[PDB]
Parts: C-alpha cells; structure tokens; sequence
C-alpha cells in the first residue's frame, strides 16, 4: 500500500525538544500554538487524562 | 473599565465567520495566496470593533 494507509512512521519535525525557561520559547503542544515563557511550577493534583488547564 | 477591556481582549477570539480566531492558524493552515481575501473581512471585522470601541 504504497502512500495511502494508516500506520506508518512519523520522523517529521515535531515540537519535542529540551524546553527551557528565561525566554518565550514557542508552544504547538495539544493542538494549541502560542508565544509565552514557561517556568517550572509543581502540579501533581492533575488527573491521569488531563494534560492542560484554561482560566 | 476591566470588563470594557475583558470584552475587548474578547473581541480577538472571535471567529468573525472565520474558520479560527488564531492569526498562525490561519496563516499556515491556509495557502499564503488565496487566504487574503479570506483576512480581509476578518482584518476590517477588528478595525470596525476598534472603530466601534474608541466611538
């Protein structure tokens, strides 16, 4: 089945990398794309599924 | 005065008939040449929202 099917490899650019505070390094996590710095807070209480938060 | 500013800040989330409300969103899922016409109607929905709110 060349270049059609659904299980393959996925070697393209994707935004896994070494993230760093000290500089709004780019976001494009979870669907979401934005500009902010990150900094390294403590939260345990989130659930097993949950990976974000909204205000 | 903050909820004027909260309403405002709002405003940019909007779809305005748009797809999405992201500028990156719409700036890479869409082709760089038939998107313009498609920015124009949201690009002049802000400005009137800008014209409407300094009003």
């Amino acid at each position: 089945g060349i270049n059609s099917g659904t299980t393959c490899s996925n070697d393209l650019l994707q935004p896994n990398t070494e993230v760093f505070t000290d500089v709004c390094v780019d976001y494009d996590l979870y669907g979401i794309t934005g500009q902010g710095i990150f900094k390294e807070v403590s939260a345990v209480y989130y659930n097993s599924w949950q990976n974000l938060l909204y205000d | 005065n903050a909820q004027a500013l909260n309403s405002l800040l709002q405003q940019l989330f909007n779809k305005f008939g748009a797809i999405s409300s992201s500028l990156q969103e719409i700036l890479s899922r869409l082709d760089a040449l038939e998107a313009q016409v498609q920015i124009d109607r949201l690009i002049n929905g802000r400005l009137t929202a800008l014209n409407a709110y300094v009003s």
